[PDB]
């Protein structure tokens, strides 16, 4: 039994959790998805990891979870990790909406979650969660935002950010074109489209390769939509017009 | 009793491709009024309405949980619920306090989202539905109710008159009873849109 | 070596080495002797100090009025067994209002020391004791070790450098069933001094007896009464 | 036994009980105050069984401030008001119920003012003004002949006196003593005691 | 007597990999084929129910199950793992029943099972199940067909192959099959995929052969298999 | 290699206990002192910066009004046994309204000796020995007591005794000076002298602390000025 | 039984009757209805006898591992929250207690009643018991704040004796106490027989 | 559930994981804290300065009441799990206990929390260190420091996490009753300190100023701009007219 | 509430009443009181109306596993034995009460289950407030081997029986035929009453209610 025990919660002579950090290294090889944010939205962009010719595509979505009525959220990692937890964020902000009768402020959901993956890190004896996340929301307390958490329960929160494979490269791209306070939802779509135009193996990209979801606040209530292929191939027709326009100039 | 210990009403009345559900508005402690806005209809989706009479406490805590486990279920899936299923999500919401009962029988009232075909139904505190194709009522004047709705019902009716015919039922059901009334809310739904309406009540 | 660590983990050849290496653990503490006549029940016990500053270690406890025992080992499995015993003739007298009978606190004391030597995670109880009663059938003397197994003694030592006092015991059996007390707390006496160098020997401050017998409850004495014992033996001369 | 009274203004709540604390045929306390703070702009009137007050009280006091601290934000009166109707309802049926009746008094940034209504049953209900106990039949009629939603605080506070006076009229409980608090933008205000000068 | 490990024997490798569902996953292509088609107005699943002696009871253990009315089993891997993984579904198939008084929903089961089978990925004391699952199901008019994996994910497929040679079947069947097939049409196209690789007579005996219409879920007779195993009706 | 925390040594011993008795022999050294005249107790807070306030260091805590405790080691271990101590002496008083036995305090905190484990055992229970040895000095009816407990669970009566890093040479110096007729004054002198000869650092007001316990006089912990009377005669 | 507590200038004067019955027979006359929690709290007995002096002795008990863990006294607030967080947790199971902690605290003279029920209030006056009635009468007509310490001895030890004569389950002795800033003083135990003859002639 | 030693004693005596628990400690942000007269002030370094992160969603220093504030260095998380923790019962003690919170009281709390977790089964060390800063009732302004092991100090000054040697020997030559004479001297000298091993900026410092009877201040990059250029004036007004 | 069943040559034929009332008022003319267990087993329905319901599906879930996992027709003695292990654990608290018809491999069986878990195997059988005047019916013109017909029409004239002499009772007749090889799931059987046609026409023309408020909210 002690024999057997690979032991999962403990420090390593460094100073850290090896499990966590291999599993950081288990996102690192899934698929893609940045996030970025706006001043009249927010929106998530995933690269597409189911993408074969006999996938039947019968969900909204692949990567891109309802949370709540103002609230959704993007994977990277494990994907059966990624339904547990989805789920039971689901669970929390119903609690909190039975508890209180008004949506949970993301930041609450995303720490709910968090201190249920460090949990899983101090104590147990089980492997933690390999799956990081991006959320995306609105509330009443600080509008939209975007938020990013790590299998260590560790999160922030982002202006713009990316998490999966060539995750670092997206992150230094991001660094370059964002545009603090002078964001708008058109301009964040195009620098999603440059991004993972960029960072994704396979070129030319196709909309079959990416899913786009946008969060805007319209009429006092909360939309969230994902992008139909054909305003996708509107984005991406436009990123290649925009590409060979300022080639010509040499 | 325990069901007369706050009062009110609930009806719904189905009609020819809509559907009509009301309620009176008084909140009161025994014979003690406490407000006249107090809310007994309740949206779980486009198109269908609950309505919850008897222990005000539990009209609330049904309604919330009941939203709670809605949420999940339309999350889950992606789909608005059923009429037929939101009926068995609160019977067995209800059956589970078989020996400890909210003091609450709800009413439905809705279209089937794909169809357009007006659903009615009424539970027991624990759970037991019924569905009928003219009327279901709930409340401290469920025996005025009955009288009102069995002579004013007609099968095949228009919204105007669907609307006409729930709002005499509950006013003058209503007005032959002590713990019920300060007013009367209406919602007729179609397909197309919903109208909500607050009647011209007596006061007292 | 894979062999060592688990009491759980029979070895190869028949054997519990987790068990043996807490028999071991008798050996480190100091010794004790016990040996019954056909009235009295006596132990005597070599206390044992760190730094003359220090005073002598506790070696007999008292459990019930007709029972007292000696301990050699960790002292901390010692109190527990010791509590255990008192629980149980407290027991006894609550429920029958009767002692408790010696062989049966003795044999409750091998099923409860038994049972930790089977489970995973668990050690067996690095304590031995020897037990003085009287009862029904007499006087009683008795070991435990931490194999959990029990032994009915004429009489017995234990701890270390304990053999030497084993031969003596062993020479002089037959003398003991008819032994008066003095001469019963003497030879035990001998027995424990057998278990020194010629340079050191027997004080008020370095050694416990305990009696138990048919005109006696079982009784501890140290200090200045111990003199009146020791105060009666032939200062043996290398 | 106790009155609470609350009277929702445009912009203002204002909020009254009586400073008796009585036991058996005497009052032991005159001094005794119905309120509780629980943010900058909540106010919680509790009235009840013995223990069961404070300790319910309190209890939602400290949960609402651990809210505040563990968020950086405080709760909405509404969230607040929701938040011990669900504490209240849970309890109903358990083993440790709460025999309390309480008014929740607060202004929000966004929602305004508003006045909350809670019966022991654990409903709760939104209102211009409410009251409890045995003094509310005596006074809830005044307010319904009296009240308009513009009312200004100093008119009020009029009609809270003449509520009072009522009491001190017909009421057969002797009560000469009243808390006064209002709540605005600006906080938790302390009014000068409405009191009666008996002896 | 006996408590249990509490500890993971499902771990991450310095690379990043969970090691234990990738053998899992070893032991299912490891198994014999299985093939399933969805077809405009019905779903096929089939596998190969190749014995190893004339001895065996073909009539008595299956590898086409019934979950419901209306959902069906087939499975590549370790054959009880699957057992167990049955019962389960079922289960969970009546309790959603009888929460919603409404049959389940295709998605909503293969949701379920997905998540036991992720519990043993995760879970202290035991190893993941190995086996992958297709699931066919007849729900709101639509045809379904998932396939749920060890890692406890599933996919829904318009046709798929699991097992041995799983690979040169899915490329049979990107080539060979597409939609507008009547159920006819994809049985044929699925006996044709599993001939790909039955070494030896294809009887009626080798293989089993379940479909999931509008009229619920059902295993086809020997007969009917015998039928279409005629190389025609 | 790893095995349980409950292994025997072929020798027969308890790995963790024996580790945890290593573990002392890095803990600021003790003494305590036996007298007729009451029992004193010293220790050196070992202040490992001028931004520390030495204040905050209390290696010597009391129990009761009449029981002191000088711990060693690992002292966050030793918060734990201190309260359970306290806890201890005042449910002893509420069940039969008289004080503990400095004794009967000693054997209720060794009971909690080898009370860790792995398997078969509470969800809250010790993993791990404490790495901790405690001195306790007190008075009762058998006058001033003093006694010595290491992770063990073996506890002694002493006369005077050292704990701690250097508590072999500190224990040598006070069986040199050690008769059971001292005078308080005489122990509390001998106590700062040796400890003055064991410290690395210089002894001073704020660099070391003293308490004493007796028969006429509960536990008083020394003030600053207390000891600076008593260090101006070394 | 007849309690009375009152605070003024000069700290709290605590007093007691000392009757004890079983129905219509008396049990005792010497009952220490002023209990001595520590030296620096006081409560008193009303009600069950048992309930209040064991809830109290482990309110002094937990006063005591207090001080000790916190290195300073707790205050009377703390004290009597004690007491009435532990007794609320058998409501309805029928202890009978009525008590007042008094004590001199960082917010000065401190004095708060608390029942068995679930009250915990502070104030400047209490009386407790079956001769509370009678004793208010007296105290109420005769308090001050600005009372002289031999003025509050008198009125306290005055209130107790009315209500003696008035209430048949009180009588006996009347005892006397005073709290201080440096603690409480047993100030006096006069017998109810004598004080008849100092009050009436 | 699960029952393991995962803390346990190494022959030399040693809690290896408590060790390392203490390594991820020094892996930690900067963070100091100074005790002043009327003015308690905490600051942190490398507040990993991304610009396209939410600096609010990223603060180490967080408040437990209205009456203590705390800053922190190691595993984030952990830190987010002891500090609400310490939440829960400063309020509780408001309950039980008609009196707020001394911050040595919670600093114990806290304290016997990791100490706990170094002792129990299934459970690892939290890796993190901790600075509490906080004003008693009677007005005495405290700062206390607790460590992965349980123990726990009180302080004038102190440093940890990431080059918490150099920062802790640089407030040994500075601290002075001349320095943190008045709040904005002792800012000024928490700025100093920081400075001395963060990359050399002002918009990577942190700093928290609590005060009185008054709430914790945090003060924006402005403020702090403002200050390390009094700094680097006074850095240049009686450091360059003199070498 | 009358319901009964019957043990015919071929099979069962079991018989219920439509009325669900609430104290002394009617709620439902037209309420199902046979409820489906199995393909081959049927239960009728008196007592605590949630009750029945929740039991007979409960029963029917697990008879439905249990059926899946067997491959066979599930038999009525595994019903009546789940019904009755059930009932009586839970003493009485659970009002069903339940008459269980169907036809096994052994051939046709009906039991009678009481609320308390105590059962009857009964050629003949009748449950709730009308069962008396049913079980007149039966015993006055009940005959052993009967054919299907006769047995519909014997059931339903004691169905009849008791709708037309117990309060309790009313509205419809439903049956339930179930042979070796035939379900005859007939619903309703035979509506013996009829409310009487409206003599007049309360029909109320828009505008006739006064409308304080109004608020129209377009859908999709």
């Amino acid at each position: 039994s002690r024999r057997y025990d690979s032991r999962t919660t403990i420090f390593s002579p460094e100073g850290r959790l090896y499990q966590v950090e291999y599993a950081m290294e288990a996102i690192g090889h899934a698929g893609t998805c940045l996030g970025i944010l706006a001043n009249d939205g927010v929106l998530l962009a995933a690269e597409r990891r189911n993408i074969h010719k006999l996938l039947d595509e019968v969900f909204f979505s692949e990567k891109i979870y309802k949370l709540n009525e103002d609230m959704a959220c993007s994977v990277a990692g494990i994907t059966s990790d990624a339904n547990v937890l989805t789920n039971e964020l689901r669970l929390i902000a119903q609690r909190y909406l039975l508890q209180y009768q008004e949506p949970i402020p993301c930041e609450q959901l995303v720490t709910a979650l968090c201190d249920i993956k460090q949990a899983y890190t101090q104590f147990g004896g089980k492997r933690p969660f390999g799956v990081s996340l991006l959320y995306i929301g609105w509330d009443k307390h600080y509008g939209f935002q975007l938020y990013q958490s790590d299998p260590s329960g560790n999160y922030g929160g982002w202006k713009a950010t990316c998490i999966g494979n060539n995750s670092a490269a997206a992150v230094s791209m991001l660094k370059q074109d964002y545009k603090e306070g002078e964001m708008t939802l058109k301009s964040a779509l195009a620098l999603a489209i440059k991004v993972l135009n960029k960072t994704m193996d396979v070129s030319k990209l196709s909309a079959e390769k990416v899913e786009i979801a946008t969060l805007t606040r319209e009429n006092g209530k909360t939309v969230i939509r994902v992008l139909k292929q054909k305003e996708v191939e509107q984005l991406i027709k436009k990123h290649e017009e925009e590409e060979a326009k300022a080639e010509r100039e040499k | 009793s325990i069901m007369s210990y706050n009062g009110g009403a609930v009806m719904a009345m189905k009609g020819k491709n809509c559907v009509a559900i009301a309620a009176d508005r008084r909140f009161g402690i025994q014979a003690q009024m406490v407000t006249t806005d107090f809310q007994k209809i309740f949206p779980m989706g486009d198109r269908l309405y609950i309505g919850l009479a008897g222990l005000a406490t539990d009209v609330q805590t049904v309604a919330q949980r009941l939203k709670f486990r809605l949420n999940l279920y339309e999350l889950k899936e992606g789909r608005q619920i059923k009429p037929y299923t939101l009926m068995s999500m609160v019977a067995n919401l209800l059956y589970e306090k078989r020996f400890g009962p909210y003091y609450t029988e709800p009413v439905i009232a809705g279209l089937d989202p794909k169809t357009f075909k007006p659903f009615i139904c009424s539970l027991d505190l624990i759970g037991c539905p019924m569905v009928t194709d003219d009327f279901v009522v709930s409340g401290t004047c469920a025996e005025q109710m009955y009288g009102m709705c069995e002579s004013l019902w007609e099968p095949n009716m228009d919204p105007d008159h669907l609307f006409e015919t729930i709002s005499q039922a509950m006013l003058n059901a209503v007005d032959r009873d002590a713990v019920s009334g300060m007013g009367v809310i209406v919602h007729i739904i179609e397909k197309d849109k919903i109208t909500t309406r607050t009647l011209k009540a007596r006061m007292d | 070596n894979q062999y060592d660590n688990d009491v759980t983990v029979w070895s190869p050849q028949g054997r519990i080495h987790q068990i043996e290496y807490a028999m071991e653990a008798v050996k480190q503490g100091s010794a004790t002797v016990g040996l019954k006549s056909k009235t009295h029940a006596v132990l005597v016990a070599l206390k044992r100090a760190q730094s003359e500053l220090a005073a002598h270690q506790k070696k007999i406890l008292h459990v019930d009025n007709h029972i007292g025992i000696s301990i050699a080992g960790l002292t901390a499995d010692a109190r527990l067994l010791c509590n255990f015993m008192r629980q149980e003739c407290l027991d006894s007298r609550f429920v029958f209002d009767r002692p408790l009978p010696v062989s049966r606190l003795v044999s409750l004391i091998g099923s409860k020391t038994q049972i930790p030597t089977q489970r995973y995670g668990r050690r067996p109880y690095g304590v031995g004791l020897l037990i003085a009663g009287y009862d029904d059938m007499g006087p009683h003397i008795f070991q435990t070790c931490p194999s959990a197994n029990y032994f009915d003694c004429r009489a017995m030592s234990i701890g270390a450098r304990s053999q030497s006092a084993r031969t003596y015991l062993e020479r002089h059996m037959s003398e003991f069933m008819e032994c008066n007390l003095n001469e019963l707390v003497k030879h035990g006496l001998r027995a424990l001094r057998e278990t020194l160098p010629a340079e050191q020997d027997l004080t008020t401050k370095n050694v416990s007896i305990g009696i138990v017998g048919k005109d006696l409850e079982f009784t501890i004495y140290d200090d200045d009464d111990v003199s009146p014992f020791l105060e009666g033996l032939e200062e043996r001369p290398q | 036994m106790e009155y609470l009274i609350g009277i929702q203004g445009p912009d203002y709540v204002l909020v009254a009980s009586d400073r008796v604390a009585a036991s058996n045929i005497v009052q032991m306390k005159d001094d005794h105050d119905k309120m509780f703070k629980m943010s900058e702009k909540i106010l919680l009137l509790c009235v009840g069984e013995a223990g069961d007050t404070v300790q319910f009280a309190e209890y939602i006091q400290k949960n609402v401030q651990l809210y505040k601290m563990r968020n950086g934000y405080e709760l909405s009166p509404t969230a607040a008001a929701n938040f011990t109707r669900r504490n209240l309802a849970d309890c109903l049926r358990s083993r440790t119920p709460y025999h309390v009746n309480l008014l929740l008094a607060g202004y929000d940034e966004h929602e305004g003012p508003a006045l909350y209504y809670m019966d022991y049953l654990a409903a709760l209900a939104k209102a211009p003004f409410a009251a409890h106990g045995y003094g509310a039949f005596l006074t809830l009629s005044i307010l319904d002949r009296y009240y308009t939603p513009t009312i200004s605080r100093e008119r009020a506070v009029e009609l809270l006196r003449k509520c009072l006076e009522e009491l001190q009229k017909r009421f057969i409980l002797n009560l000469p003593t009243f808390s006064v608090r209002i709540i605005d933008k600006n906080g938790i205000h302390d009014l000068d005691n409405i009191s009666f000068p008996k002896q | 007597a006996e408590r249990g490990y509490s500890f993971s024997l499902t771990t991450f490798s310095p690379s990043g990999k969970l090691v234990q569902i990738e053998y899992a996953l070893a032991a299912v292509a490891g198994g014999a084929p299985s093939v399933g088609i969805k077809a405009a107005n019905g779903v096929v699943l089939a596998t190969e129910k190749k014995q190893k002696s004339i001895l065996y009871d073909e009539r008595s253990v299956h590898k086409v199950e019934p979950i419901t009315k209306h959902i069906g089993l087939v499975y590549s891997g370790m054959g009880p793992d699957y057992r167990v993984l049955v019962h389960r579904a079922r289960k969970l198939a009546q309790q959603y029943y009888l929460v919603y008084q409404e049959p389940i929903p295709t998605a909503q089961l293969v949701q379920r099972v997905a998540s036991v089978m992720q519990e043993y990925t995760q879970s202290g004391g035991v190893r993941p199940f190995g086996v992958s699952l297709l699931i066919c199901g007849w729900n709101e008019g639509r045809p379904y067909l998932f396939q749920s994996d060890p890692s406890g994910a599933y996919f829904a497929w318009k046709a798929t192959a699991m097992g041995k040679n799983y690979v040169n079947g899915k490329t049979f069947l990107e080539k060979r099959y597409n939609e507008d097939l009547e159920l006819e049409d994809a049985i044929h196209t699925a006996i044709l995929t599993l001939k790909e690789s039955f070494e030896g007579q294809m009887t009626e005996d080798n293989i089993e052969v379940g479909i999931c219409n509008e009229a619920g879920f059902r295993r086809l007779t020997p007969t009917e298999v015998k039928d279409y195993l005629a190389a025609i009706a | 290699y790893d095995r349980g925390v409950n292994t025997f040594s072929p020798e027969g011993r308890l790995f963790q206990v024996e580790y945890a008795i290593e573990a002392i022999k890095l803990g600021s050294t003790a003494i305590g002192i036996q007298t007729s005249e009451g029992v004193c107790l010293a220790v050196e807070k070992r202040i490992t910066s001028p931004l520390m306030e030495p204040s905050s260091i209390e290696k010597i805590v009391e129990i009761d009004a009449h029981i002191g405790c000088a711990m060693s080691g690992l002292i966050a271990d030793a918060k734990t046994l201190i309260d359970k101590a306290r806890v201890e002496t005042q449910n002893h008083w509420f069940t039969y309204n008289e004080t503990m036995t400095v004794e009967s305090v000693t054997q209720a905190v060794s009971n909690l000796a080898l009370q860790f484990g792995e398997e078969d055992a509470d969800p809250g229970a010790m993993s791990r020995p404490f790495g901790v040895a405690l001195l306790f000095g007190g008075v009762d009816e058998k006058g001033p007591q003093l006694f010595h407990m290491d992770p063990s669970g073996t506890f002694v009566q002493c006369d005077a005794r050292a704990i701690g890093s250097a508590s072999e040479g500190a224990q040598s110096s006070l069986q040199e000076v050690y008769h059971k007729s001292m005078t308080l004054k005489e122990a509390i002198k001998s106590s700062l002298i040796i400890l003055k000869q064991v410290m690395e650092e210089k002894l001073n007001a704020t660099n070391i602390e003293l308490a004493t316990v007796q028969p006429g006089q509960n536990f008083h912990m020394f003030t600053k000025e207390e000891l600076e009377e008593v260090i101006k005669d070394i | 039984t007849t309690t009375l507590a009152f605070k003024f200038r000069h700290g709290v004067i605590v007093a007691a009757d000392s009757r004890a019955t079983a129905g219509a027979y008396i049990a005792s006359q010497t009952v220490k209805k002023v209990i001595e929690i520590n030296p620096y709290l006081l409560g008193t007995m009303a009600g069950g006898a048992a309930d209040c002096s064991f809830w109290e002795r482990l309110l002094a008990r937990q006063c005591r591992i207090y001080e000790l863990r916190n290195k300073e006294r707790i205050s009377v607030a703390a004290a009597s929250k004690l007491l009435a967080n532990m007794v609320y947790q058998y409501k309805g199971m029928g202890l009978s207690m009525g008590t007042m902690i008094c004590g001199w605290d960082k917010r000065g003279p401190g004095l708060y009643y608390v029942d068995s029920e679930g009250n915990r209030i502070s104030g400047a006056t209490f009386s407790v018991g079956s001769g509370s009635v009678y004793a208010y009468g007296v105290m109420d007509r005769g308090y001050s704040y600005d009372l002289e310490v031999e003025q509050a001895y008198d009125l306290a030890r005055r209130a107790i004796y009315q209500a003696t004569y008035r209430d048949a389950y009180s009588g006996g002795a009347v005892n006397l106490y005073h709290v201080r800033e440096d603690g409480w003083i047993r100030v006096s135990s006069d017998n109810v027989a004598d004080l008849h003859e100092k009050y009436s002639g | 559930s699960y029952d393991r030693a995962i803390t346990v004693f190494s022959p030399d005596g040693h809690l290896f994981q408590v060790e390392y628990a203490q390594e991820a400690v020094k892996k930690g942000s900067t963070a100091v804290g100074v005790r002043g007269r009327d003015i308690v002030v905490l600051g942190v370094e490398k507040k990993s300065v991304a610009k396209l992160q939410d600096e609010r969603t990223v603060r180490k220093i967080c408040a437990l009441d209205d009456n203590v504030c705390m800053a922190f260095a190691g595993l984030t998380a952990d830190a987010r799990i002891v500090i609400n923790r310490a939440r829960v019962e400063c309020q509780s003690h408001r309950l039980t206990v008609e009196d707020p919170v001394t911050v040595e009281y919670i600093t114990r709390y806290i304290a016997s929390l990791k100490q706990r977790y170094t002792q129990s089964n299934g459970r690892r060390p939290f890796g993190i260190s901790a600075l509490i800063v906080g004003f008693d009732f009677d007005g005495t302004p405290r700062l206390y420091q607790t460590d992965p092991s349980g123990t726990y100090h009180a302080w004038k000054a102190n440093a940890i996490g990431r080059g918490a040697k150099s920062v802790r020997e640089f407030l040994e030559k500075n601290y002075t009753d001349e320095a943190i004479e008045t709040d904005d001297l002792t800012i000024k000298l928490v700025i100093k300190a920081l400075l001395e091993v963060v990359q050399s900026g002002g918009k990577n410092i942190e700093l928290a100023v609590m005060r009185r009877d008054q709430s914790l201040k945090i003060l924006n990059p402005e403020e702090i701009e403002k200050y390390v250029a009094e700094i680097e004036k006074e850095k240049e007004e009686n450091e360059k007219k003199k070498q | 509430t009358t319901i009964a069943g019957v043990v015919y040559k071929d099979g069962i034929v079991l018989g219920a009443d439509t009325r669900a009332t609430e104290g002394m008022v009617v709620a439902d003319k037209n309420c199902s009181k046979i409820h489906f267990i199995s393909p081959n087993i049927y239960c009728c329905g008196a007592g605590t109306a949630a009750d029945t319901d929740m039991t007979t599906q409960l029963i029917s879930s697990n008879l439905e596993l249990h059926s899946l996992s067997t491959g066979r027709l599930p038999r009525v003695v595994t019903a009546n034995r789940m019904l009755k292990q059930m009932l009586f654990r839970y003493q009485g608290y659970i009002g069903a009460a339940l008459v269980l018809g169907g036809v096994d491999v052994t051939g046709p069986h009906l039991y009678s289950i009481y609320p308390h878990g105590s059962t009857d195997k009964l050629p003949y059988v009748t449950m709730g407030s009308g069962s008396l005047a049913a079980m007149a019916v039966f015993e006055d013109k009940f005959r052993p081997d009967m054919e299907e017909e006769e047995a519909k029409n014997l059931v339903s004239e004691a169905i009849a029986a008791g709708i037309f002499n117990d309060l309790g009772s009313g509205s419809n007749i439903d049956l339930c035929v179930i042979s070796k090889n035939k379900l005859d799931f007939l619903r309703p059987y035979t509506v013996p009453n009829k409310k009487g046609t409206r003599l007049g026409r309360y029909r109320c023309e828009k505008g006739t209610t006064a409308v304080l408020t109004e608020k129209i909210t377009p859908l999709e």
